[PDB]
């Protein structure tokens, strides 16, 4: 046995292309649409819960994931690759930051750590790149609200708003017309639901849509009282009912 | 063809070509004969020279006082395998105060060769061995193939033109097995056996190599004028 | 591609057979064993006249009683020589004696097949190992990258080897003197060399029981070349 | 194409061709069988006499694991030995930790997982043997057969090698004609017959019969070789049936 | 075309070795079904013993992973047992480290993560199996979680796996479209097993004897498999109404 | 290998080091030079356990000479002292620490200033106008505290150094066999052959 | 670890990776070495395809291994740094363990050994570099000049050139360099070295570097103007 | 076994070139152009972001210009993720040196170190090289203001003015034409922006498509200041130099 693949599986072609990264981006293109919009007082991330079977309980499959109390993530592409990246991202937030500084990492630095992991799967021996593009939304004290995209290459870019996956080209054009620097969080959620309806074929409701926000601190979700400085997580996943309420004012 | 690039690949008919190619190296090697009675076991080997200025390549290697072998094929592989046998014989003596059974020695050689046929990066051994010995169950003769197959025999031969000697021993089976308590006559039968594999060349004084082990006879190799008696 | 330790359908190791082809391209080296000593000679083969020929070191001392000549990819020989020198000196440390020539040769040849995927390829150089010990007297060995070593009364390796070996077949006898062997190496080197043989493009050496291994001066060899020319003109 | 050049590669069928090629080496080997009896198991194997120079009864093929398990195989003999060496290590570590001798189903999985592991990587070759094995434990007799893929099941009777079809047919008759069961001594006799009948596929050369057995009543649950009078009796019974 | 031999991306962003591992899943030609009751989770699977020389008691694709968790496998038996051994080791290790029994969904995720690694690392091949884990979880209740060679997993109200999975899936879909609940509204597990067998008979269009089926049942604090005689009693009750 | 003194004057650094080496109850040598030139304008004297002193000093020398060749540049005395300190701080938590105390006398050619650094075996570094190791300071510092000026000439520094040695020779129980004195300035390193 | 045998024999007995490494040397800028009676001069070509270059800080082609030995090269620039670093470390390691500086021959033998090692070790490719190593042994006034190449062979030269168009400048050196009477002075040795490069260089401006090494660690690099005076005098004698 | 799938990233071509290095350089030729110009009183770094969007958050974005320490900065051309791996290693090396010698690392020593890391990936390990070219802008008290470049081969050189990325042939010719030795920072700022404006593949050069930085002794008295320009500050300098 032993892993005898100690050589790179991603290499430059004569034209300067890194084939495996391009092909990983193609897998992302086939993936279900997900988007993110940044408001003045929050960030929203959303995607479709494309259920593989009606017998499957799609609530047990979480496409939108909490990374830290103030940082959330969504993806487009290969779901299993995303799941393991979420596991690694949650852990690295502790091992390379919280256990050192006694606080959670700022969004840009956690993104940087996830990006590094994805870059290494593009150069290290005997592995293929991750077949996902991530959208990471978060808040921290000194940088405020932010939204980042991370690609299979490990490259990451900050966005005011963006979309990835199936209908990203049409969705990004839709977001360009609607976005401004004065949007409130509820306005961003409304725009997110409008944008997401265009790429969805079948049922469009709280049970088929997954949506979360980075916004105000939620002391009701903290689980304890007594420490004034601890005010609760800014990440909150919207319920099925909360989504349907906003679909009537759509 | 497409399945002979390494030892880790079966062909569509279930063959291992690298092992078969290693077997081919033995066929190119010089002839060596092995035979035994109930009291003694004998090795006879035709040594090969490079040219008239060169020495004749040694074929027989001593492993212990009661055991040794003759080789045909890649000589360095015989040195590796015989070194392993020397160590195993020695481990048995030092730890258990016990002379290593010839049958157990064969089992150890089989397993060592086998590991080189199932793993990537390595290669099969390119040599065949005839092991003789005298232990607690009497005289023994073994034939080793680098496929891993080890066989206990009354007599045999390996190398180029070995089929002639093997047929002779198959005829003489009932005679040479009965040569008990007469080392010279058993060697004669071995020298007569290896003679059935000669063409153009004959057995000279620096050409012939003989070894013997038995009841009250440590493994000893005869070369030079010590084999002129049998020419 | 294919394994480095792969057997051919004929039962030969590809890489070992290919390294033998590299040795055929090497400069000629000749050895002749006598009862008065063993002579070692080499063709230097300088690629340019500006190359200082005395820096070409193709004959090398292993111990006081063992010398060595090389042919082929001579850079590969350096680690082999280093191992040989270490083995010779280490045995003296462990046993307070000289090491046997055969044992030294066997130790060098143990390195040969230590290649795979250890070093990445066989050695591309052949060695003529000459020496003396009390048990077997004057000896000459030919060490190959296959791990095989033959003892020889006389042997030639390199580009002019088969022509030289045929010549050594006719000339060698068991009563040769040291002086006769010296002239014989010079004669056969002169025969197979491209350029005209002189003291600057050819080198002699010997091993005797009394004086041990010695590389010959260019002045000493020049006299033997002049002695050779005169005796060939004598008939 | 090229899917069959490397072990552990799935073909578009979902097959591992390298394992299937290992089966061809097994099918090329000599016939070996196993029979489950009332309180134990019987193993038998065909040994081809390539030459008169082979010493009779010396080149033993059936192998013991621990003191209660017998193992026989067809195909590449060295591969079988390698598997039995591992089996012996597995049995030793089980007994070391748990005291009790390894149960047969437990032992079967240890071999199974090890053989299956050699289908996971391209850096190793699959086993070129099918192994028939078994013995007696606290829950009674067990007979197993293990393939190159790592696949194994429990058997009433088992056969592999070149004459497996003939042997299987004979085993199926015994199962039908004896629903109540077969005695250990009967199973030895029947094992001899079946190897003799299966030798028609290898009729060019003559052969040597080798039998072993583990039985609660006949061998105290220990693996033993069938020798001397009992072996001759089985040979005579076998020779009588072919004529 | 070495992108088809190892787990690297093809130009279309596909992993062909993963896709071919899915095809190996149906090599056994066996169909399995899983449903949930009020207090239980039932799994049934076809049992085919084609050789008369086989000991039928040893032919099984249902595994007792822990006291609480059962697992049925669709795919070749060597890979099935590989997965079974690992799942047993993981479940035991979990209990030792964290002081409570490993949940069904957590084991499914763990095995799914291991499968994901085989789709990303070149030296390891995917296992050609689909793993359906069942239990009555102490927090979530009756649970069905299924893993595949892509490293995908999800919870199920009910599920089916095999060559004729679509026929069984649609049959189950239609029943739950009528009842409008996420489970079989029945008190006893015996009747939930009867439901499972009945709907497999309807979907496949084949009758079953006691030796043609294999049944696993999960209740609170234990998972167990039924004997042939237990299954016979189940078949008799089905025929008598 | 016990007594090592240092003084930084106006334009140079002066290092004085004892000549004695003792094995058991016998003085083996009375001309030992307990110093190594690290670079043309940097000198290091040393004292501590037998063997470790020279081994450490030569190891430092090799590293600074390596740096000099690689960069074609002489490191500042401050940079060299920091390198040396780190090596000793590293060493104190090793399996077997190097029991070596050093004085580093260098002339900084960039700043045109002499510099004296005192570093003990723990990696305790201080920059001083004058320094010593072990008990040497106990006898000499009261004289240096009294007489020392920062505008002293090299000749005045040598005279103050003579007074320090005389006091050592009077009140120390051990015969250290005099001192070798070396001067480090803009022109490099030289030895005072009559002291 | 990555163990792949990259340097292997071909059917005709060639190691192509080692031979292709020589092709990288052929591409590199020309380097030349000439030893006089009491000195050695190392000349190096600078390709003028790169202007706007900062010549103060750009890596110089001649590198001091110790105070008494220098090394120049032709081939891959990045590869040469690894050999130079190793050589510098070995030089200090020798001074530390043997208490003498390295001889020029010893230093050459070490660098050549590193190059050879990289031709039969797994997972590595050969150095695409040939070197000229020059200097004077400690307490010796005899000039030393050696050459190494990717295969690991080395030898001593009265005069030698490596790199692109080295065939041409070797042609010049073979007819102009007399062994019985080598360049007796520094002037004559530098003049002959500049003349040899002018056969190949193009413009005699910033394209020629000259480094003179004399006994007892006396090493100096000539400036643009000093070299320009040689370039001027050579062509004025040529106009005849 | 595994050999079958090995691309062999560290081999020579028959011509004596390193395949992967050459192909990595081809990749870099499509990256946004980065320019460095050295003046007597400072250094300028100018770089073009690749076809951006209106929804990209520019003021928090960084893809071209990175700080290694207070005295040294780099401009990137190629794979940004590959660059960040090397950048973090360089940042650590600078701090290692500062801890060891208690002096800021000289520019060349940092450059040589990173270039050696790149070199290693071309000679051993069997991994793909880093698809990155750097322009190093820095200051130390030995050589003063310095510009360097390094590429995937691990080769590095010093420059008065230099470009990397797209259209380097055109850019280098324009720089070679207008550059003079007695040039000042404010003049160099103008030259850099004018060169980018002529070589760009975009229709027009605007503030949102640029990253800009200067290293000046225009810090109060004998010390050096790094200035990473803000979006509004890039917009102002574009108007000042008369490009928009
Ligand atoms: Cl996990």
């Amino acid at each position: 046995m032993t892993d005898r693949y100690s050589f790179s599986l991603t290499t430059f072609s004569p034209s300067g292309k890194l084939g495996q990264i391009d092909y990983a981006l193609t897998a992302v293109k086939q993936g279900v649409t997900s988007l993110g919009i940044k408001a003045t007082n929050g960030v929203v991330i959303a995607t479709e819960k494309k259920s593989s079977s009606p017998l499957a309980m799609s609530e047990t499959l979480s496409k939108v994931s909490l990374l830290t109390p103030d940082i959330g993530a969504v993806y487009s592409g290969m779901g299993p690759d995303y799941r393991v990246l979420v596991d690694k991202s949650r852990k690295v937030a502790h091992t390379s930051y919280k256990r050192i500084y006694g606080e959670y990492p700022p969004t840009k630095l956690l993104v940087s750590e996830v990006a590094k992991i994805m870059q290494e799967a593009t150069q290290s021996g005997g592995v293929r790149p991750f077949g996902v593009s991530l959208l990471i939304a978060g808040h921290d004290e000194f940088n405020g609200f932010s939204l980042y995209q991370v690609d299979p290459s490990g490259s990451y870019f900050p966005w005011k708003a963006t979309a990835i996956g199936k209908g990203s080209v049409a969705a990004k054009t839709f977001l360009e017309k609607r976005w401004n620097d004065e949007l409130e969080l509820e306005d961003a959620i409304h725009i997110a639901l409008l944008t997401l309806k265009e790429s969805v074929e079948g049922e469009f409701n709280g049970d088929t849509i997954e949506l979360a926000i980075i916004g105000d601190e939620n002391p009701d979700l903290l689980g304890y009282t007594g420490i004034p400085t601890d005010k609760g997580p800014r990440f909150r996943k919207l319920t099925s009912q909360e989504i349907n309420d906003r679909l009537e004012a759509l | 063809n497409n399945y002979d690039g390494d030892t880790v690949t079966f062909s569509p008919t279930g063959r291992l070509f690298q092992v078969e190619y290693a077997l081919e190296a033995i066929k190119q090697g010089s002839v060596t004969v092995g035979l035994r009675s109930n009291t003694h076991a004998v090795l006879v080997a035709l040594k090969r020279n490079a040219d008239e200025l060169s020495s004749y390549q040694k074929k027989i290697i001593k492993c212990d006082e009661h055991m040794g072998l003759s080789l045909a094929g890649l000589a360095p592989d015989a040195r590796v395998l015989s070194n392993y046998l020397r160590q195993q014989c020695n481990y048995s003596s030092l730890v258990f105060n016990r002379k290593l059974a010839v049958e157990r020695a064969g089992h150890l050689l089989c397993d060592k060769a086998q590991k080189n046929t199932q793993s990537y990066g390595g290669r099969p051994y390119g040599v065949g061995l005839l092991i003789i010995g005298y232990d607690k169950s009497g005289a023994h003769l073994l034939e080793f193939q680098p496929s891993g197959n080890v066989t206990e025999l009354y007599g045999t031969a390996i190398g180029a033109r070995s089929q002639g000697a093997k047929t002779y021993l198959e005829r003489t089976l009932d005679t040479f097995i009965k040569i008990d308590g007469n080392p010279d006559e058993l060697i004669k039968a071995g020298v007569e056996a290896i003679s059935q594999s000669l063409r153009d060349e004959s057995l000279t004084v620096d050409n012939l190599s003989i070894a013997i082990v038995g009841k009250d006879t440590p493994f000893t190799i005869y070369d030079g004028e010590a084999v002129a008696k049998y020419i | 591609d294919r394994g480095v330790s792969t057997f051919s359908p004929e039962g030969r190791l590809f890489q070992v057979e290919y390294s033998l082809e590299a040795i055929k391209l090497g400069s000629t080296a000749i050895g002749i064993a006598t009862k008065e000593g063993v002579v070692l000679g080499v063709e230097k083969r300088a690629t340019s006249p500006l190359l200082e020929s005395d820096s070409i070191e193709k004959i090398v001392e292993i111990d006081r009683h063992i010398g060595c000549a090389m042919s082929g990819l001579t850079a590969d020989a350096r680690s082999m020589i280093e191992h040989a020198r270490t083995a010779a000196v280490t045995h003296n440390l462990y046993y307070d004696e000289d090491i046997n020539v055969e044992s030294l040769t066997q130790s060098v040849c143990d390195l040969a097949l230590r290649f795979g995927e250890l070093m990445s390829r066989p050695f591309g150089v052949a060695l003529l190992i000459a020496g003396h010990d009390a048990d077997d007297g004057y000896q000459l060995f030919h060490a190959e990258p296959s791990g095989t070593f033959y003892r020889y009364n006389a042997k030639a390796i390199g580009s002019g080897s088969e022509g030289a070996q045929a010549e050594l077949l006719n000339e060698w006898h068991s009563s040769l003197t040291l002086k006769e062997a010296e002239l014989l190496v010079l004669k056969i080197l002169k025969q197979v060399m491209e350029e005209k043989l002189d003291e600057n493009n050819a080198q002699l050496s010997c091993i005797t029981k009394q004086d041990g291994f010695k590389i010959y001066d260019n002045e000493k060899t020049a006299e033997l070349i002049k002695e050779l020319k005169e005796k060939e003109a004598a008939e | 194409t090229g899917y069959d050049l490397s072990n552990s590669v799935f073909s578009p069928d979902g097959r591992n061709f390298q394992v299937e090629y290992a089966v061809k080496a097994v099918e090329n080997g000599t016939t070996s069988i196993g029979i489950k009896c009332n309180d134990g198991v019987v193993f038998a194997v065909e040994k081809l006499i390539t030459s008169k120079l082979l010493v009779p009864q010396k080149n033993v093929k059936i192998q013991v694991v621990d003191r209660h398990i017998g193992c026989v195989y067809s195909g590449l003999i060295p591969d079988g030995r390698h598997l039995v060496n591992r089996g012996r290590e597995e049995a030793a570590s089980f007994k070391k930790l748990y005291k009790t001798p390894i149960p047969i189903p437990a032992f079967a999985d240890r071999l199974g997982q090890y053989v299956q592991a050699h289908t996971l990587y391209n850096s190793v070759r699959p086993f070129g043997v099918s192994t028939i094995f078994g013995g007696v434990d606290k829950n009674g007799a067990h007979l197993y057969m293990l393939e190159p893929s790592g696949s194994y099941w429990g058997y009433k009777g088992a056969a592999t090698g070149k004459g497996r079809q003939s042997a299987k047919a004979e085993l199926e008759k015994l199962v039908d004609h004896h629903p109540e069961g077969l005695s250990a001594r009967e199973a030895v006799k029947q094992a001899a017959k079946i190897i003799y009948l299966a030798h028609e596929d290898n009729k060019e050369k003559d052969f040597e019969l080798e039998i072993s057995w583990c039985s609660l009543s006949e061998t105290n649950g220990l693996h033993k070789f069938v020798k001397g009078d009992l072996l001759q009796e089985a040979i005579d019974f076998a020779q009588k049936e072919i004529n | 075309g070495y992108d088809r031999h190892i787990t690297i991306f093809s130009p279309e962003g596909r992993l062909y070795q993963v896709e071919y591992a899915f095809k190996a899943t149906n090599q056994t030609n066996i169909n399995s079904l899983a449903v949930r009751g009020k207090d239980c989770t039932v799994v049934i699977s076809q049992k085919k013993v084609p050789d008369k020389l086989l000991d039928p008691t040893t032919v099984s694709y249902i595994f007792c992973i822990s006291r609480t968790i059962g697992m049925v496998v669709n795919g070749p038996i060597p890979d099935a047992r590989n997965a079974a051994l690992r799942a047993k080791a993981e479940a035991a290790e979990f209990r030792y480290k964290y002081g409570y029994d490993m949940p069904c969904d957590v084991l499914a995720k763990r095995m799914a993560n291991l499968s994901q690694i085989y789709t990303q690392r070149a030296y390891m091949r995917p296992l050609g199996v689909i793993l359906t884990f069942v239990s009555v979880d102490e927090e979530l209740g009756p649970s069905i979680y299924k893993t595949d060679p892509a490293g995908y997993y999800v919870g199920y109200k009910a599920t089916a796996t095999g060559p004729k999975q679509q026929e069984i899936t649609t049959n189950l879909e239609n029943h739950f479209k009528k009842s409008k609940i996420d489970h079989i509204n029945e008190e006893s597990w015996e009747k939930v097993v009867e439901f499972a067998i009945t709907h497999m008979i309807d979907a496949l269009g084949t009758e079953f004897s006691k030796n043609d089926l294999e049944v696993g049942v999960a209740t609170k604090d234990k998972f167990f498999t039924l004997s042939a005689e237990n299954i016979e009693e189940r078949l008799v009750a089905i025929a008598e109404q | 290998m016990d007594i090592i003194l240092g003084i930084r004057v106006q334009d140079s650094v002066i290092l004085a080091s004892s000549k004695a080496v003792t094995r058991g109850i016998s003085v083996l040598k009375d001309s030992d030079d307990k110093t190594r030139q690290l670079s043309p304008h940097t000198l290091m004297s040393f004292a501590g356990e037998a063997g470790d002193t020279v081994q450490f000093a030569e190891y430092i020398q090799a590293n600074i000479q390596l740096y000099s060749i690689r960069e074609d540049y002489e490191l500042s005395p401050q940079a060299v002292s920091s390198f040396v300190r780190q090596e000793l701080a590293k060493s104190i938590r090793s399996r077997r620490p190097y029991q070596v105390n050093v004085l580093i006398g260098g002339y900084d050619k960039k700043k045109n200033k002499p510099e004296l650094y005192q570093i003990d075996y723990l990696g305790t570094k201080v920059e001083l106008p004058y320094g010593a190791h072990g008990y040497s300071g106990f006898y000499t510092f009261s004289l240096l505290d009294h007489h020392y000026r920062p505008d002293m000439t090299t000749e005045e520094g040598l005279d103050l150094l003579k007074l320090c040695v005389q006091e050592l020779e009077k009140r120390m129980p051990m015969d250290f066999k005099g001192v070798i004195v070396k001067i480090v300035d803009k022109d490099g390193i030289r030895q005072v052959d009559d002291f | 670890g990555y163990d792949r045998a990259l340097s292997i024999f071909s059917p005709d007995g060639h190691i192509f990776q080692v031979e292709y490494a020589l092709e990288a040397v052929k591409r590199g800028t020309c380097a030349v070495g000439v030893k006089g009676k009491n000195c050695v001069v190392l000349g190096c070509e600078r390709r003028s395809t790169l202007k706007l270059q900062d010549t103060r800080i750009t890596p110089s082609k001649v590198s001091k291994i110790d105070s008494h030995v220098v090394l120049s090269f032709s081939g891959l620039n990045a590869d040469s740094r690894i050999l130079i670093e190793k050589a510098r470390v070995e030089a200090q390691s020798h001074r530390l363990t043997l208490e003498d500086p390295v001889t020029v021959e010893y230093l050459t033998r070490y660098v050549a050994g590193v190059q050879q090692r990289y031709t039969q070790s797994g997972g590595v490719r050969p150095f695409g570099v040939s070197t000229l190593i020059a200097g004077f042994d400690p307490r010796d006034d005899e000039p030393k000049l050696y050459q190494t190449e990717p295969s690991g062979i080395y030898s001593s030269w009265s005069a030698q050139t490596i790199g692109r168009n080295s065939k041409t400048v070797r042609e010049f050196l073979e007819k102009n360099y007399d062994r019985k009477e080598p360049p007796a002075t520094v002037e004559e040795c530098v003049k002959l070295t500049v003349r040899s490069l002018l056969e190949v260089v193009q413009t005699g401006a910033k394209n020629i570097e000259i480094t003179v090494v004399k006994p007892d660690s006396d090493i100096v690099a000539l400036s643009s103007e000093e070299i320009n005076q040689y370039v001027t005098q050579i062509e004025q004698e040529k106009q005849e | 076994g595994s050999r079958r799938y090995d691309s062999r990233t560290t081999i020579f071509s028959p011509e004596g070139r390193l395949y992967q290095v050459e192909y990595a350089l081809e990749s870099i030729s499509h990256a946004g152009t980065a320019i460095g110009i050295m003046a007597s009183d400072g250094i300028v770094l100018a770089a073009e972001r690749k076809v951006t969007s209106t929804l990209l958050e520019q003021d928090t974005s960084t893809e071209k210009l990175y700080k290694l320490n207070d005295k040294i900065a780099v401009a990137v051309a190629g794979l940004t993720a590959d660059a960040e791996i090397l950048i973090n290693t360089a940042r650590i090396h600078a701090q290692n040196y500062l801890k060891t010698y208690n002096e800021d690392i000289p520019v060349e020593i940092l450059v040589r170190r990173l270039s050696d890391i790149k070199q290693g990936y071309t000679q051993h390990g069997g991994l793909r090289p880093f698809g990155v070219s750097f322009i190093y802008a820095g200051y130390d008290d030995r050589y003063g203001y310095q510009l360097y470049t390094s590429n995937p081969s691990g080769n590095y050189t010093g420059w008065k003015a230099i470009s990397v990325g797209a259209n380097t042939s055109a850019a280098q010719t324009l720089l070679q034409m207008d550059y003079k030795d007695d040039m000042k920072v404010d003049d160099a700022i103008e030259l850099a922006l004018k060169t980018l404006s002529k070589t760009t593949d975009s229709s027009a050069l605007t503030y949102d498509r640029l990253e800009f930085a200067t290293i000046r002794k225009g810090a109060n008295d004998g010390e050096v200041y790094q200035k990473i320009f803000k979006p509004q500050e890039i917009k102002d300098i574009l108007v000042k130099t008369g490009i928009t």
